[PDB]
């Protein structure tokens, strides 16, 4: 549920 | 910050046709993961804006057809072929890919549609505004095609320019033409100066301007 | 279907504070990486916060860092901005936005609310003054002048609405920290001044109602 945004988003944190 | 330098902020375009709006990036958008995180957004008129492409050459789910994302590194082509009435709005192109994460500054998709002359009309101030103490002179230019415009006042056959307001309504979604307010604004005392107030407007449909005025009598 | 609904906005003097919420519907917040995004009045768009789908992380870009909290509250399946110490560069539309996973679209934004309007000034608020614009000499144009109202925004109707076709209400302009705009509407001069037009103005954040008939001078 932390794993959907895998790519960039990731990057935000 | 990456700069996402977009804007030709128009291509005029008939409908039915090619239309390429390029987006171009402070440096190349690779993702370490070799990937692009390159977006493109458009927004119609009075809405937010809807994803069309995501990572460089991604079509979203419902995303027509027409609609096409390619480029690569620093240089990006969103590429509409066809061009319905539906695609009218402005187009942004997105970086992910670089923390702070940036928009371009949008291309307007302008339609192109048969020149139309300009309807002009011109207003003395109201009475009602006169007993306040002020008097604004207020010309109409309405429905004409292509957006490009001069507006241009003269009081007592001479021209002006400080103190005009001017206001531009984007392209007409139903019949696509462009509208235009100007507004000269005076003190009532300053307004009573003068005799004859004009508004005039060159417009490309036509080699002499399109002349209103009217008296204070 | 899947729908976002941001409210909260408002007129606030600078270093003041806010409160946005965002609510979902046709998704739970729970499940999804949730943004807001600010489109300034020039249309620039920018970033300005950001949740972790899972909801334990939180971005914003050096701007709004430090001053600014994004919050969710998945029981509500509502999304927050808290804002505090606002500068007068905040003013801007405050859109609301998810993203998919990544497996959909990129981490691109699928979905965007409708905005709500904040406005970082100290200018105070103001009710408009309006003004007919009959003509003084086939298709007869006509306007309301709306004047020094603030802060936005204002709407405009004719004859309660019944009138729609041939209007333009042009945007506002700012002078001086009031706003400024007008309204044009077209009608055969037949119908002149057989049916008395008027042009009704709501100025909400005042409580202001003017319907305002236009007669020939």
């Amino acid at each position: 549920n932390e794993s959907l945004n895998t790519g960039w988003l990731a990057g935000l944190f | 910050d990456v700069l996402m330098t977009q804007t030709p902020l128009s291509l005029p375009v008939s409908l039915g046709d090619q239309a390429s709006i390029s987006c171009r990036s402070s440096q190349s958008l690779v993702h370490s993961d070799g990937n692009t995180y390159l977006e493109w957004y458009l927004q119609k008129p009075g809405q937010s804006p809807n994803l069309l492409i995501y990572k460089l050459s991604n079509r979203f789910s419902g995303v027509p057809d027409r609609f096409s994302g390619s480029g690569s590194g620093t240089d990006f082509t969103l590429k509409i072929s066809r061009v319905e009435a539906e695609d009218l709005g402005v187009y942004y192109c997105f970086q992910g890919s670089h923390v702070p994460p940036t928009f371009g500054g949008g291309t307007k998709l302008e339609i192109k549609r048969a020149d139309a002359a300009p309807t002009v009309s011109i207003f003395p101030p109201s009475s009602e505004q006169l007993t306040s103490g002020g008097a604004s002179v207020v010309c109409f230019l309405n429905n004409f095609y292509p957006k490009d415009i001069n507006v241009k006042w003269k009081i007592d056959g001479s021209e002006r320019q400080n103190g005009v307001l001017n206001s531009w309504t984007d392209q007409d979604s139903k019949d696509s033409t462009y509208s235009m307010s100007s507004t000269l604004t005076l003190t009532k005392d300053e307004y009573e100066r003068h005799n004859s107030y004009t508004c005039e407007a060159t417009h490309k449909t036509s080699t002499s301007p399109i002349v209103k005025s009217f008296n204070r009598n | 279907e899947v729908m976002l609904v941001e409210s909260g906005g408002d007129l606030v003097k600078p270093g003041g504070s806010l409160k946005l919420p965002c609510a979902a519907s046709g998704f739970t917040v729970s499940t999804y990486a949730m943004s807001w995004i600010r489109q300034t009045p020039e249309k620039r768009l920018e970033w300005v916060a950001t949740i972790s789908s899972g909801g334990s992380y939180t971005y914003y870009p050096d701007n709004v860092k430090g001053r600014f909290t994004i919050s969710r509250d998945i029981a509500k399946n509502t999304l927050y901005l808290q804002m505090s110490s606002l500068r007068s560069e905040d003013t801007a539309m405050y859109y609301c936005a998810r993203h998919p996973p990544t497996v959909v679209a990129g981490d691109a934004m699928d979905y965007w609310g409708q905005g709500t309007s904040v406005t970082v000034s100290s200018a105070k608020t103001t009710p408009p003054s309006v003004y007919p614009l009959a003509p003084g000499s086939s298709m007869v144009t006509l306007g309301c002048l709306v004047k020094g109202y603030f802060p936005e925004p204002v709407t405009v109707t004719w004859n309660s609405g019944s009138l729609s076709s041939g209007v333009h209400t042009f945007p506002a302009v700012l002078q001086s920290d009031l706003y400024t705009l007008s309204s044009s509407v077209t009608v055969p001069s037949s119908t002149w001044p057989s049916e008395t037009v008027t042009c009704n103005v709501a100025h909400p954040a005042s409580s202001t109602k003017v319907d305002k008939k236009i007669v020939p001078r």
